[PDB]
RNA sequence: AGGAGUGGAGCCUGCGGCUUAAUUUGACUCAACACGGGAAACCUCACCCGGCCCGGACACGGACAGGAUUGACAGAUUGAUAGCUCUUUCUCGAUUCCGUGGGUGGUGGUGCAUGGCCGUUCUUAGUUGGUGGAGCGAUUUGUCUGGUUAAUUCCGAUAACGAACGAGACUCUGGCAUGCUAACUAGUUACGCGACCGGUCGGCGUAACUUCUUAGAGGGACAAGUGGCGUUCAGCCACCCGAGAUUGAGCAAUAACAGGUCUGUGAUGCCCUUAGAUGUCCGGGGCUGCACGCGCGCUACACUGACUGGCUCAGCGUGUCCUACGCCGGCAGGCGCGGGUAACCCGUUGAACCCCAUUCGUGAUGGGGAUCGGGGAUUGCAAUUAUUCCCCAUGAACGAGGAAUUCCCAGUAAGUGCGGGUCAUAAGCUUGCGUUGAUUAAGUCCCUGCCCUUUGUACACACCGCCCG
């Protein structure tokens, strides 16, 4: 006896929300940027991207043999089905929420906000990036709040290539008098058969080939090779 | 890591501590 | 809590070094704790206990905690179930 | 809505206090200077407790208080 | 210019009011009022009347194994089979219990302390650097007299030149392909076997393949062709060919609002409370009560109809509760076997309006169904302040709606049903789907509102201003 696929086709994207939620409480200190599931019929692989990798196994490799037994025990995993692997992300400066989570970190320990917010931008766009767009929110000056909004580059609003050409991050960070919203965009470069941007170009920019330069002929010749 | 006299400057150039603002940021400067 | 409550649920967490459990106070048996009848408001209310005393850090997320030992809590439940010294979680013997 | 202080009740109500009995092991068991013993109290013929818990000797009935037992 | 209306009636549902122990609460012009997925019997639940529990971590001090504590039959008591409490005397073995501290949980307060999300200005056509020119530099030009466009869309003009976001492009969807790749979980044609009078067969089995069904790739539409108009540019009008000469949606700028949400959240700062509780559970009530006002709607006012029979056609969706088949029932509804985790079964989804015959005959009438009385059956622990459904009976207002006012341009309006969400039991709501299918327009700035240029200013918290008596 086993489910009809519309409902199995939603319970693998239940899990899969519930566990990035429960990776991003747990490893954000330390460069959490992502996750991915490869069901393969004998064992479940779950890998994790991030940037600190030493955080991430620790020493002897004694804290991804905890998250890989108490992963199995909430997900009801056969016991050695399921195996946690940890990597590193290609690209720190272009993952939004590496960059809505280190501006965070320095919010969180006493940098101006002006100053931290410029050098999460200038970092942005040494990395290669098109364009940066970061925003902060909440209780900066008094008991009133309001929006500081820094930008750099192109940046696209509308349509489809949105979809695909900028990565978006919202992010909390607790002090001792409120909450402030980051908001983290970038937008991405082409990248022709590349690992960062997409490989489509943006569906208003035509590329015109320049034509080789030839010499027409004045009189007429036949080679008989 | 302290504070930044130029973005002091920028959100209290109308309130009452403009004066001491900009002698902050002038002592920045020169 | 009975005491051979209190036995069952602190030497099934040294096996292991975590323990995980579900937000719900009215749940008559703990799915890992069958056959030993140890309700789910015992596990919780336990871990409460062997966190305020630094021993255990948390961590909750959709309905559920999940518990890790620290190093001061293999050498407290060593103590308190009188175990050999030769014994020692599962996570710390790999590698 | 707004709050309310109604705390008018008939008086307090008094949760049961438990009385402290010095050594209830003497009166179950009768002990003459020759040695032998003699049970004061009758025994509930079970199983969870059998073979050292006495039933209650109330002024109408026998009663176990871990079986919850009543002979009448 | 018109179409259907709403505003009048009956009722269903939300807001005030008025009651009440409580009738919990947020939101009040567009930008509140079938909204909070908010159709609340219990739960939900905050509100009201009561009654159990601690699920008060942890640190320190006390008492205590010559027992800290734990639970309990019966009589009484209690709404209660609540050891809750009184009487009474057995178990339980440091887990508790007492004081101090400081912790916890709140659908408790502040949306004028915040985050996020949403709504609005605004679905309009706007917005901004750099270098250069002018200047007292506060600023200005670019970003424009004019034609054009759905569009700061283009043309052109030009002390500006190059760009960027928004617009457009983009994604999904509809219409075309007898060309391609495929099909027993889709069919068609042919041939047999069979039934009946060459015909019909959704009767049964084989081979031809993809027209029909399904879904992948690639094509196809560009103001491209013709004739007019246009500083012969940008473009506009008509027509041929053609499936099609504007299909419908998603997304969506700078700058703002003391707009909504602390009642969606283990989002969150302060304040309040915390053991006769604002925690949490259990029992019963209320959220619906009804003199009266205000908004969404559903049914009607009939003959272009109602009743009674007969004939005949969908699409989008759901399903481990959706259900075929057989028997008893008037029915609502019951019993036994079966299929389906689904193009495999309900199901070839025999839907309703529509259509064809009959009766009725302008009348408060066989229109219309409110209201109420007896029965019967289901969901649930519980249906009494009727859950829903059925069967006899009852048969009100209403004869087209004042001042006002809403939405709408072609598979559109309106009519007509079906599916989903809610759902143990449930749609007069919403969200989608098909079916039947039009009248009038292809214009304007008169009303409403927004935008722009010139002009005046004693305004700048910006006319809800300033100001003289
Ligand atoms: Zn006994």
């Amino acid at each position: 006896v086993q489910i009809s696929k519309k409902r199995k086709f939603v319970a693998d994207g239940i899990f899969k929300a519930e566990l990035n939620e429960f990776l991003t409480r747990e490893l954000a200190e330390d460069g959490y940027s992502g996750v991915e599931v490869r069901v393969t019929p004998t064992r479940t692989e779950i890998i994790i991207l991030a940037t600190r990798t030493q955080n991430v196994l620790g020493e002897k490799g004694r804290r991804i043999r905890e998250l890989t037994a108490v992963v199995q025990k909430r997900f009801g995993f056969p016991e050695g089905s399921v195996e946690l692997y940890a990597e590193k992300v290609a690209t720190r400066g272009l993952c939004a929420i590496a960059q809505a989570e280190s501006l965070r970190y320095k919010l969180l320990g006493g940098l101006a906000v002006r100053r931290a917010c410029y050098g999460v931008l200038r970092f942005i766009m040494e990395s290669g990036a098109k364009g940066c767009e970061v925003v902060v929110s909440g209780k900066l000056r008094g008991q009133r709040a309001k929006s500081m909004k820094f930008v750099d580059g192109l940046m696209i609003h509308s349509g489809d290539p949105v979809n695909y050409y900028v990565d978006t991050a919202v992010r909390h960070v607790l002090l001792r008098q409120g909450v402030l919203g980051i908001k983290v965009k970038i937008m991405l470069p082409w990248d022709p058969t590349g690992k960062i941007g997409p490989k489509k170009p943006l569906p208003d920019h035509v590329s015109i080939v320049e034509p080789k330069d030839e010499i027409l002929p004045t009189t007429p010749i036949s080679e008989q090779k | 890591l302290g504070t930044d006299p130029y973005e002091d400057f920028q959100e209290n150039w109308n309130t009452k501590h403009s004066s001491g603002v900009t002698r902050e940021l002038m002592r920045e400067l020169n | 809590m009975p005491k051979k409550n209190r036995i069952a649920i602190y030497e099934l967490l040294f096996k292991e070094g975590v323990m995980v459990a579900k937000k719900d106070v009215h749940m008559p048996k703990h799915p890992e704790l069958a056959d030993k009848n140890v309700p789910n408001l015992h596990v919780m209310k336990a871990m409460q206990s062997l966190k305020s005393r630094g021993y255990v850090k948390e961590q909750f997320a959709w309905r559920h905690f999940y518990w890790y030992l620290t190093n001061e809590g293999i050498q407290y439940l060593r103590d308190y179930l009188h175990l050999p010294p030769e014994i020692v979680p599962a996570t710390l013997r790999r590698s | 809505k707004k709050r309310k202080k109604k705390s008018c009740t008939t008086p307090k109500k008094n949760k049961h206090k438990r009385k402290k009995v010095k050594l209830a092991v003497l009166k179950y068991y009768k002990v003459d200077e020759n040695g032998k013993i003699s049970r004061l109290r009758r025994e509930c013929p079970s199983d969870e407790c059998g073979a050292g818990v006495f039933m209650a000797s109330h002024f109408d009935r026998h009663y176990c208080g871990k079986c919850c037992l009543t002979y009448c």
